[PDB]
């Protein structure tokens, strides 16, 4: 890769600079380069990787939704479909890149609960983003790949992490969104969000003020969804 | 629906 | 170019879609492709070209300023300078691309005042963006290229356009910013903004409600600058 | 300083 000649520490430093500059494509390329050095990532480095690609794919998802909406209205020349396909293909390429990094070899080297659950959640997330645009022969298989990754992450997180752990909470949040938006399972989504919220509420008393702030931030997202969904 | 922030402690 | 196989009308249609999707790099590539078909641009098409590249270079300028500020603090390893240089080089490449389109052959084919002043203003603008990052042997020559383009545009606009014309107003606004921020001529900047504002105010009575809205929007920017500058 | 919008009538 084009980052093969740059020091790992320099790539991490430049990822942080790119974040400050809101240059998320650069940030993602720097963190991809850091991953490809082959060493495991620290907690801070995993978060940089996630921030970078979440922002890149988030712009593509927003664009895809705009174009898909225009396309569906046009069906109530080929240019709208063509351009939606272009954005869709670029989005799929970003998801494939992230999934490739997780498979080669972040997940298999991740032994601690925090890293392994973080990466398996990411795997669920990027299969979920693929699922949002999928439409034939493979939508079902993409959905089940997302489900499988989320489920393995859930199983580990419930055995190894406290109910207020922000990674565990963000995982449960995203799996509940998977149920509601992708898998046509709104009741599963609501049940998961409710149980997750209530079990976290009962564990808040164990936390410092700073940990309590981290946990309650994600709990509020669970509550916001329950308010939208019920 | 709201999904998780990227950065998680 | 990669757009050589796409119809002109399709490129314009996709530029408009890209704008709706806030995909400004795509928008710029589509409009570059449209320009390279060799036909003159309509008023709406000139605005699409400008919107696309202004948004692209605007992101690069914001990033460059973030990184330059970090770099200057660090001077109160090479990574900050390297990454600032990377963004700077990409910015310069975008400016060179726009200037190349204007020179080959938008300006020379632009005979009407509205098109010719629009393009000469753009030429001043993208030399001004080059000037913002320039620092040696060529900063002076870049500044004088910006000045020369703005001056030719001003001369045409004063002879051929009413004082409330939005192109004339936006030109005067940007030339005043050139004076204040680039050429170290705050008094020239203030004088130009004042005279431009007052001459437009005296011509508003000739305008329809919709034209009056267009003109007064840019007049308020002149006033905002005068408030900042005095 | 404020500069011009890109789109001008
Ligand atoms: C602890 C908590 C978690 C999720 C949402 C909220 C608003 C809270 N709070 C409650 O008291 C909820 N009963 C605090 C922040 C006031
Ligand atoms: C016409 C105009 C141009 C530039 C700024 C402003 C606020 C205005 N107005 C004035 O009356 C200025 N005396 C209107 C809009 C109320
Ligand atoms: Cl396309
Ligand atoms: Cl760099
Ligand atoms: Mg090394
Ligand atoms: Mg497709
Ligand atoms: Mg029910
Ligand atoms: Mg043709
Ligand atoms: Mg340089
Ligand atoms: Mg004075």
């Amino acid at each position: 890769g084009a980052m093969g000649s740059m020091e790992r520490a320099s790539l991490i430093q430049k990822a942080k600079l790119a974040e400050q500059a809101e240059r998320y494509e650069d940030m993602a390329a720097f963190m991809k380069g850091a991953v490809e050095k082959g060493e495991e990532l620290s907690c801070e480095e995993r978060n940089l990787l996630s921030v970078a690609y979440k922002n890149v794919v988030g712009g593509q998802r927003a664009a895809w939704r705009v174009l898909s909406s225009i396309e569906q209205k046009s069906n109530e020349g080929p240019e709208v479909r063509e351009y939606r396909e272009k954005v869709e293909t670029e989005l799929q390429g970003v998801c494939d890149t992230v999934l490739g990094l997780l498979d080669s070899h972040l997940i298999k080297e991740a032994g601690d609960a925090e890293s392994r659950v973080f990466y398996l959640k990411m795997k669920g997330d990027y299969y979920r983003y693929l699922a949002e645009v999928a439409t034939g022969d493979d939508k079902k298989r993409i959905i089940d790949s997302a489900r499988s990754a989320y489920q393995e992450a859930m199983d580990i997180s419930k055995k190894e992490m406290p109910p207020t752990n922000p990674i565990r909470l963000g995982l449960a949040l995203n799996f509940s969104v998977f149920h509601y938006e992708i898998a046509n399972s709104p009741e599963e989504a609501i049940s998961l969000a409710k149980t997750t919220f209530d079990e976290a509420m009962a564990d808040l008393h164990t936390l410092s003020e700073d940990s309590y702030k981290d946990s309650t931030l994600i709990m509020q997202l669970l509550r916001d969804n329950l308010t939208l969904w019920t | 629906s709201h999904s998780s922030p990227a950065s998680l402690q």
